[PDB]
């Protein structure tokens, strides 16, 4: 999971 | 937004799609290509193709269960194509480069196109 | 093989699916969750989700036009993991945390399981 | 375009  | 994302959610949902048409799992449509027939997801192929995506908005078009594509389309250029469409992976050989270029301008997937295009002008 | 691949494919797929379902083209199935209705594609949820896997699998739910969701499911926790499958963005908060673990459990999504435990277990 |  990322900071998109 | 404040959204987080998962880097190989569309990887993955892809891997799945391709997991249904190997197993012929929901499939609605089958692309003839001369002698040979092609089952997928018509979603899939809209998804993909600009070609696809026309056939498919079409008010009757939409509802049918074969397509039958030009008979100057290859079925092996037509194979690598789907291939791809569920893979992201395209099998370019210089034995078919000339027909996967063909078929991907036919079928309307630019990127493909283009590095067809490129190929080939490395070639020359 | 010697395959090339196409970097942005799976995530320019995702998007056109995207597409399709904002403007209900190809959608096949209607969620029902309480009071509240979404028009999806089985094939997605079914790559998304374990419980949309079995469902769809199954000899006589594959045919169904309609799906019922148990009456604890809350349609907000259902309509962020809707888009999530969609978009691989999940729009996870403190409001809405409790309501999207229980509704990825249900729906066996185990990645957003994972980062709603981990989101919690930072919180306590 | 990437080799994978
Ligand atoms: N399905 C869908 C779809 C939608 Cl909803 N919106 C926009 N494009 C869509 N698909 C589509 C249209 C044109 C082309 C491609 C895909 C690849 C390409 O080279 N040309
Ligand atoms: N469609 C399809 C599909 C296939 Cl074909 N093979 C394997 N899994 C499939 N989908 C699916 C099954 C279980 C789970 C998920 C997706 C996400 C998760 O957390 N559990
Ligand atoms: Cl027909
Ligand atoms: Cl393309
Ligand atoms: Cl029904
Ligand atoms: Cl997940």
């Amino acid at each position: 999971w990322v900071i998109p | 937004d404040s959204c987080i994302q998962f880097t190989r959610h569309a990887s993955d949902v892809l891997l799945n799609l391709n997991r249904l048409r190997s197993r012929d799992i929901l499939t609605d449509v089958v692309i003839v290509v001369s002698r040979e027939q092609f089952r997928a997801h018509k979603t899939v192929l809209m998804a993909c193709s600009g070609l696809f995506y026309s056939i498919f908005t079409d008010q009757l078009k939409c509802n049918l269960s074969v397509i039958n594509l030009d008979p100057e389309i290859n079925p092996e250029g037509f194979c690598i194509l789907l291939d791809f469409m569920y893979t992201s992976r395209l099998n370019l050989r210089e034995g078919n480069i000339m027909a996967v270029m063909a078929t991907a301008m036919y079928l309307q997937m630019e990127h493909v196109v283009d590095t067809c295009r490129k190929f080939i002008k490395a070639s020359e």
